[PDB]
């Protein structure tokens, strides 16, 4: 061994060891807490804390060890806190009520001229705490296998001691910089300042500094501006550009703290003001009720207010900025004056309200940035970008608050615990955006989604969730995984299935959520090119859920999206499924099982709330006829064998093994080709019948409606529908002294296939002649009703076939007979 | 039952009321507030300082802060990349720079000339620091992708070109001819092809959406939060064609010829013919929309608004063509003579005749008749 | 050997470039005129568009490219007015055809047929091909007119370089395969002579050609140079020079040392074996450096690269190639395996404390801000505990 | 496994009893003599309760034989240590562990 300080002259060893430290950082980069714990064995806390103060280390090694400390112990916590720092969930507590824009002083009675020190005071915005685990290498290994144990936490390092040491080193650096010695720590001013400033910035963003610590940091930055009622601060020391970048990071943190203070003060004021408004309106309503028919017209003229939605009541009550009379806005003058005074205070705090010494953070930042740019032609593009971002924030104070408010939300005290738990889960999910998906990441993602679903707040505060952008994060994770290995099989089908269960419930939670997800329909449609491997839920299911039962969305649906779905369906109707071919299924020349999903999406797009949407229906019909291969091989032009013949052939396939499956099973053989073909044709007929025009339009005699009905009639003959409805079903039968011979629902002709044909017949052709009605009853309906009745015995009552027959009857057949 | 049912604000939970108040207050008080800081910011960034104390004898005086900002954005635009990532900083500073050039009884002749001189000085503060080159570089970098980046770039270009600034025109032309890049005109052509026109299917879908009315409390629900789907990018189309007109304004023969044939470039794009093509598309859309409204006795309010939007865009396009040809630029005159312009004129004449004869018979649409 | 009408990204590749060669040497650069006979040469392959009686429209070798078969002309219309002949002019002549503007019909002079597209047959639409076979027909169609677009000097030079380099390296590969398995014993090399000097010079020239721009250039010039470099790298890869270089490396890798190579090629040839292999690896690094597509090409065969890391003739070159691939391609990182990581660590074990191996290991962990937990864990578990 | 060799004597009377909390300092080394862990480096005693299977069987069996205040060397075979699996990144598979353990107090 040698002294590590010999690496100042042994340059080859210095280079190798610095790159070794880089490798240490890389192997634990981006939240690998397990590898961080492992590295705590190779570079322990004593070594790290000694290197931090070692003033004789070469610059590369000093920087490497500072970065190693940050990477091992602070990086993941800092990153999670940074991710959470851009949202303001203010709990309505007494601490929140105590927050005010300006310190309770007397410098100026209104909008006290002097701000408070940035980052010093009370903040109530919810940020989840930090979690660390002691580094110990004698504990018993968790017997729990991999992908089951909880994710490791970052190794712990004494934070109060690290905080004190960081401040002391920063102070020493400032004094030495003032002295201007010829042997700077680390070999240069850059290697003396940049590491310490990185450590301090990381600790600030983590938010471990106390109020006294933050005050000391502020006095180090600028003794005069941040005095409280060496004289050379950091901002005036003729520093290199990298040190200037770190100073910009510090100033960014403090500006963000002032913005957070503004948002919290606004929320605290809003609580009291809205309470006063509510009391006012309650009193006014009491007086209105007391008024005994003073004038009925007058009573209506007041009461429309109370008939309007609360949002419009709020808007009406606040619409008095430029002046209004008691009729326009019933707020009393004192209530108005409170808001006017607060608005003046807010403008003053933002600096709107209109010295050679800055005397404020805004003036300090502006003057400093302009002075730097005036002094030198800055060469670092990162430094230039940071400088001008800071300058823009300082000049447009009100715009920053305006753009930050959309992410501000107020919650009641009773929701704080649940919101904190949900923030924990969301932090985990967000952290999964920077790591390549693996088994453990999949398990963590699934658990986070489950906790979020079981969390109460997820349902009660959908606006909060849209503001947090949970749907965007989950969608991004899903799309990353889908794109990864998209050509081959999609790994993590369980994770993608969860990617619906979450997003694809989230659409259902509220209509605004449905709008938010609808805004990404093309994205989901783009990524839904390949599926059906999941056997669960898919981005196509997300797309369908984003438009289901919403007329306003179905009308905003786009023709190019419909074209994408139609093209996918054409491809499915032209080429066999590669996954099935690999599994060994016989090649049939097309993909009924994917065509069925595409047809289901189109069905949800064209049929809403029991009524056809003509705009989408006409487009879909035109696209389907312009790509006839979508109709499937049966309805092909020349070689088409007809729908009835196709269904009969499908039945024969189903009864014939070695032509229905591999012939060599989580869902008991997954897909049976006979059932797949029947399901595809049933879905196609359902889609067409739903595209059929409405009866009122047909009676009105609209040319477009008549043309579409004629086209649908041409595609599907009546005889084919009647034949399919007349095809016989297998009925459960008793045999072998107790053996229930039940047909396999997933591999045979089921009543839903006939239900689709009944829908088409009712909506397109319609039953209008008694002879036809009697013929259909005699051949197709009555036998099925008789079978359903005969299955009423105790044994067969609850069989799958019996229940399917009951649903088929009561949803398709009996309503038709009732109508006719 | 909503008529009888009450939803007083005083029964709503406090936190929900706070969120509603924040949304309202933001929309009604903060958003309405008007702060004019752009001029102050640009003046502060343009002022250099202490150049005298350091007495730099290097004739290449270091760029002042505004110059450095423009250079940084030019760097970002020139960086080789697949696409132009959306940049809030660039948008904000482009908006600030654009607003810096204001372009604001009977004002006296001296007053008019003095406003003109202010505008020239304000535009000089920018184009003496590379703003024109930055605008061209960003338009080329957008690679024909519509978005806020290109919208801000076009607005900045218009801001520094307003009044037919000859110096800015010369700088832009010199930059284009020196760099000999096809990217600029390829991007312009792609944007012009992406520009939208009147869409009757979208109009009918919007009509049905409006006809639908939310049952539950509208404000509490989406409240039919539907934006204009018919010519939603009319502002962008007008900005694009205003930029092209401003390039040639003042009978600038050099741009009038360059917009037709880029001699130095390996491949040329005829922006005159691209403008004619867009005009033909717009004319066809307007004729379709008229035919839709032909039978109806009166035109409803949304129909009037859509006509007004389409007609403003058509007016801007006609102004751009006139600016292309006046001077006269014989090359552009021949190019338009051998184009599809005549068909567009024929369709416009048909629409004009029938729309005038119809709109005359009513008095609630005098404004539309005037605009026509 | 067949001609198609393709509309994908080939419109920017080198296999869509043709050179117009009038039937004359003097003033062959004169303004092209309507009806003037000329040959059309495929720049990259050096084959001439022509009409073989047995196969229709093809590209024939220069040796078989007689005027009757390979003479075409441009016409402004399909009307039969070629009766009037033309006389050679000793000068640039009158400008007749324009780039982009003029629309030209290609006609075979000897037969008079028109260059047109064949009728798309079924099952090709079904596969999804966007390429329509071109043919010579008596009538053709109405939209047979073609527009001529100039290609920049960069692509012209790159295409010609591709032609010459392909010829030279194919000759080299054939020479090696000549004595692949024929021990010379103590006498003649027993095979074709190797273009050693030409190969070395070509490799050096191409390395200089693909040399990255210096970091001291101003930003705009550096960006333009980078764009040019990416374009030229893509051109060479799309024409398959990457596969040719890999084939040459494969043939030269069979021999473990210069003496072993000499046992098959002779001492004179073996005197350049190490230099040639080093130059080939340097060229591969130059071709793939900074190019995500070229780097991602190695995902299918990464073992081919990792298995060569312990070769002692070109250790640094192979390591540089690996560094470029891993720095640019995340697809490779998603396929890295424990055996690959163990080989990279064995480089540290066997070659010494080289920080470039540490850089490679670092690049295996994170790429473009995304971390690969499997690689991180494997590196940790196989490198740290041993101490 | 675990074999215990005294380094400094303890009181010799008070021994850990199941359920008690032992406070210790330790310095871990591989059988080669490579340090991999030390509570003294973190400057904080390690606390663990017997019977809860918090520490490996080697500690469980060894610390039980030490009196309060005693310093001793514990040599633990792989089977009583992390064994075949090996604490990845720290302890190689099938590694014998040598610890220098001082039992400060019981609580």
């Amino acid at each position: 061994c040698m002294d590590i300080l010999e690496l100042s002259e042994r340059l080859d060893l210095q280079r190798f060891h610095s790159h070794t430290l880089s490798l240490y950082r890389s192997v634990c980069a981006l939240g690998n807490n397990r590898v961080a714990h492992a590295l705590c064995s190779h570079v322990d806390q004593a070594q790290l804390l000694h290197a931090l103060e070692d003033a004789r280390l070469p610059g590369p090694l000093r920087a490497g060890y500072y970065d190693l400390l940050i990477s091992i112990h602070l990086e993941s916590a800092c990153r999670s806190r940074r991710s959470m720092l851009s949202e303001y969930i203010v709990p309505l507590t007494p601490e929140t009520r105590a927050i005010t824009l300006f310190p309770p002083g007397r410098s100026a009675e209104d909008g006290p001229r002097r701000h408070g020190l940035p980052g010093v005071g009370v903040t109530t915005s919810l940020r989840p705490p930090h979690h660390f685990s002691p580094p110990c290498f004698v504990v018993a290994l968790p017997a729990a296998g991999a992908t089951e144990a909880p994710a490791r936490l970052s190794p712990a390092i004494p934070l109060e001691a690290l905080r004190d040491k960081a401040l002391r080193m920063l102070g020493e650096a400032v004094r030495d910089g003032g002295q201007h010695a010829r042997d700077p720590v680390g070999g240069s001013v850059e290697f003396q300042f940049v590491p310490v400033l990185k450590l301090v910035s990381t600790l600030l963003v983590m938010g471990v500094f106390s109020d006294e610590d933050v005050k000391q940091i502020l006095k180090m930055i600028e003794p005069e501006v941040f005095r409280e009622e060496l004289e050379e601060g950091l901002l005036q020391m003729k520093l290199p550009e990298s040190v200037k970048l770190q100073m910009c990071h510090l100033l960014e943190y403090f500006c963000d703290q002032e913005l957070q203070h503004r948002v919290e003060s606004l929320a605290a004021f809003a609580e009291c003001y809205v309470d006063k408004m509510q009391g006012n309106q309650r009193g006014r309503y009491g007086l209105l009720m007391k008024a005994f028919t003073m004038s009925a017209a007058e009573t209506a003229r007041r009461t429309r207010e109370f008939r309007s939605p609360p949002q419009e009541q709020i808007n009406m009550l606040l619409h008095f900025k430029n002046g209004a009379d008691e009729e326009e806005c019933p707020l009393p003058e004192e209530i108005r004056q409170e808001l006017v005074n607060f608005h003046q205070d807010l403008l003053a705090h933002c600096g709107i309200q209109l010295e050679h010494k800055p005397q404020s953070l805004q003036e300090l930042v502006s003057h400093t940035v302009v002075r730097w740019a005036q002094e030198d032609f800055v060469q670092s593009p990162e430094l230039v970008r940071a400088m001008f971002s800071l300058l823009h924030r300082q000049y447009d104070g009100l715009g920053e608050l305006l753009r930050a408010l959309p992410r501000a939300y107020t919650i009641s005290v009773s929701s704080v615990e649940d919101t904190m738990s949900l923030l924990e889960c969301l932090g985990q999910i967000r952290s999964l955006l920077i790591v390549q998906m693996g088994p453990q990441e999949e398990n963590l993602m699934i658990q986070s989604i489950g906790n979020i679903m079981n969390n109460k707040v997820f349902y009660q505060h959908p606006n909060l969730m849209r503001a947090l952008g949970m749907h965007e994060t989950v969608m991004e994770v899903m799309v990353n995984v889908l794109g990864g290995g998209e050509s081959k099989e999609i790994r993590f089908p369980k994770m993608v299935t969860s990617c619906c269960r979450f997003l694809c419930y989230f659409c259902r939670i509220s209509r605004q959520n449905q709008r938010s997800m609808f805004d990404h329909l093309s994205y989901l449609l783009e990524n839904s090119g390949i599926g059906l491997g999941m056997q669960g839920s898919t981005p196509l299911d997300v797309a369908a859920a984003s438009v289901i039962d919403n007329n306003e969305l179905a009308l905003a649906l786009q023709e190019q999206d419909l074209e994408k779905v139609v093209s996918y369906l054409a491809g499915c109707g032209l080429q066999s499924c590669p996954m099935l071919l690999a599994k060994g299924y016989p090649d049939i020349g097309w993909n009924p099982c994917g065509g069925e999903r595409y047809l289901d999406f189109l069905r949800f797009a064209v049929f809403v709330n029991g009524e056809s949407v003509e705009e989408n229906a006409n487009v879909v019909v035109r696209l389907l006829i312009r790509k006839p291969e979508c109709f499937g091989p049966a309805l092909r032009g020349e070689g088409g064998s007809g729908l009835l013949a196709a269904i009969e052939e499908a039945i024969r396939i189903s009864e014939d093994p070695a032509r229905d499956g591999p012939g060599v099973p989580p869902e008991e053989n997954r897909v049976h080709l006979g059932h797949a073909i029947m399901s595809f044709y049933a879905a196609l007929i359902d889609l067409l019948g739903r595209c059929a025009p409405e009866t009122h339009l047909i009676q009105a005699g609209k040319g477009e409606a008549l043309r579409i009905r004629a086209i649908l009639r041409s595609l599907v003959p009546l005889d084919d529908l009647v034949g399919i409805i007349s095809l016989p079903l297998q009925i459960p039968t008793l045999g072998k002294d107790g053996a229930l011979v039940q047909p396999k629902m997933s591999a045979s002709f089921v009543p839903d296939h006939k239900a689709s044909m009944v829908l088409f017949l009712d909506r397109v052709y319609g039953i209008e002649n008694q002879d036809f009605l009697l013929h259909v009853l005699d051949v197709g309906f009555l036998p099925d009703m008789r079978a359903a009745a005969s299955l009423d015995t105790a044994t067969f009552s609850t069989t799958e076939m019996a229940l399917a027959l009951n649903r088929y009857l009561c949803l398709a057949v009996l309503p038709l007979i009732t109508k006719c | 039952v909503a008529c009888f049912r009450m939803t007083p604000l005083y029964n709503l939970p406090t936190h929900r009321a706070c969120n509603m108040f924040l949304e309202s207050y933001k929309a009604s008080w903060i958003l309405t507030e008007d702060h004019s800081f752009e001029d102050r910011m640009i003046d502060d960034l343009s002022k250099a300082g202490e150049q005298e104390e350091e007495e730099e004898e290097v004739e290449e005086k270091k760029p002042d802060p505004l110059h450095q900002l423009v250079l940084h954005f030019s760097r970002t635009a020139l960086t080789e990349k697949s696409k132009l990532d959306e940049d809030y900083l660039y948008m904000a500073y482009a908006d600030i720079m654009a607003k810096s050039c204001h372009l604001e009884v009977e004002v006296s002749f001296e007053e008019k000339e003095m406003e003109k001189q202010r505008l020239l000085y304000q535009q000089s503060r920018l184009h003496n620091r590379g703003a024109a080159e930055m605008v061209l570089q960003m338009i080329s970098a957008c690679k024909g992708e519509t978005g806020a980046m290109v919208s801000s770039t076009l607005k900045l270009g218009i801001s520094i070109l307003n009044g037919g600034n000859a110096e800015v025109q010369q700088k832009m032309l010199d930059y284009l001819k020196d760099k000999k890049e096809v990217g600029f005109f390829q991007s312009i052509q792609a944007l012009m092809q992406t520009c939208s026109v009147l869409d009757l299917n979208a109009f009918e879908r919007q009509n049905k959406a409006e006809g639908l009315g939310m049952v539950n409390e509208d404000g509490t629900v989406i409240n039919r939060q539907n934006g204009e789907k018919v010519m939603a990018d009319d502002e962008f189309t007008q900005d694009l064609f205003r930029f092209l007109q401003l390039l040639c304004e003042g009978h600038n023969n050099d741009f009038q010829n360059y917009l037709r044939t880029q001699t130095g470039n390996t491949t040329t794009i005829n922006i005159i013919i691209c403008t004619v093509d867009y005009l033909l598309r717009l004319q066809e859309s307007i004729s379709d929309f008229y035919w839709y409204y032909s039978g109806k006795d009166v035109i409803e309010e949304q129909g009037k608004r859509n006509f007004s939007k389409a007609m403003s865009v058509a007016k801007q396009v006609f102004n751009s063509l006139t600016e292309y040809i006046q001077g006269p630029c014989t090359g552009n005159q021949q190019s338009l003579a051998h184009s599809r312009l005549w068909d567009a004129v024929v369709g416009f004449l048909h629409v004009f005749a029938h729309m005038m004869m119809k709109l005359a018979q009513d008095s609630s649409q005098i404004e539309l008749l005037k605009e026509l | 050997r067949l001609v198609y009408y393709e509309g994908g990204p080939v419109c920017t590749h080198a296999r869509s470039l043709w050179r117009l060669e009038p039937l004359r040497i003097s003033w062959s650069g004169s303004h092209l005129r309507w009806g003037q006979p000329l040959r059309i040469r495929h720049v990259t392959t050096g084959r001439y568009l022509g009409l073989t009686e047995d196969q229709g429209l093809v590209v024939v070798d220069a040796s078989k490219a007689h005027t009757k078969a390979t003479s075409f002309c441009f016409r402004i219309s399909k009307e039969k007015l070629d009766v009037a002949p033309k006389r050679d002019v000793e000068g640039m002549g009158p400008p007749e055809i324009k780039y982009g503007e003029s629309l030209c019909f290609v006609q075979h002079v000897a037969s008079g047929l028109w260059l047109t597209y064949a009728a798309p047959d079924p099952k090709a639409l079904r596969l999804g091909v966007l390429k329509k076979k071109a043919m010579l027909h008596q009538e053709g169609h109405m939209d047979d007119a073609l527009s001529l677009t100039r290609c920049q000097q960069e692509e012209s030079q790159a295409a010609r370089m591709i032609y010459s380099t392909a010829g030279l390296y194919n000759q080299f590969i054939k020479g090696l395969d000549s004595f692949s398995g024929k021990p010379r014993g103590s006498g003649p090399p027993a095979g074709s002579a190797l273009p050693i000097e030409g190969v070395i010079l070509s490799l050096q020239d191409l390395i200089g050609y693909f040399e990255p721009p210096s970091e001291e250039l101003q930003h705009e010039e550096k960006q333009t140079k980078l764009r040019s470099l990416r374009n030229r790298q893509s051109l060479f890869q799309e024409e398959g020079m990457l596969s040719l270089v890999l084939n040459c490396i494969d043939r030269l890798n069979v021999y473990t040392t210069a003496a072993h190579f000499a046992e098959f090629a002779g001492e004179e040839a073996a005197e350049s074996w190490k230099e040639i292999v080093n130059l080939l690896y340097e060229l591969l690094a130059s071709l793939i450096r900074g190019n995500r597509t070229n780097c991602a090409l190695f995902s299918t065969n990464l073992d081919w690269l990792v298995s060569k890391l312990d070769r002692l003739e070109a250790s640094s070159g192979i390591l540089e190639v690996l560094y470029c691939v891993l720095i640019e391609s995340p697809e490779v990182l998603n396929i890295i395996q424990e055996n690959h990581i163990k080989s990279i660590i064995s480089l540290l074990d066997k070659h010494g404390r080289n920080h470039k191996v540490l850089d490679v290991l670092c690049s295996l962990c994170v790429c473009n801000g995304v971390a690969v937990r499997s690689n991180q864990d494997l590196i940790t578990e196989n490198l740290l505990p041993g101490r | 496994g675990v074999q215990v060799e005294t380094i400094s004597p303890g009181d010799g009377r008070t021994f850990p009893k199941r359920g008690q909390t032992c406070v210790v300092h330790y310095t871990g080394m591989l059988e080669d003599g490579k340090k991999f862990d030390s509570s003294r480096d973190r400057n904080k005693p390690f606390k663990f309760t017997l019977g809860k299977q918090e520490v490996i069987r080697g500690w469980e069996e060894g610390v039980a034989q030490m009196s309060v205040g005693q310093r001793a060397k514990l040599i633990i075979s792989s089977d009583y240590a992390y064994g075949a699996t090996g604490h990845p990144g720290i302890i190689p598979p099938h590694a014998t562990l040598v610890f220098d353990v001082e039992l400060l107090k019981l609580e």
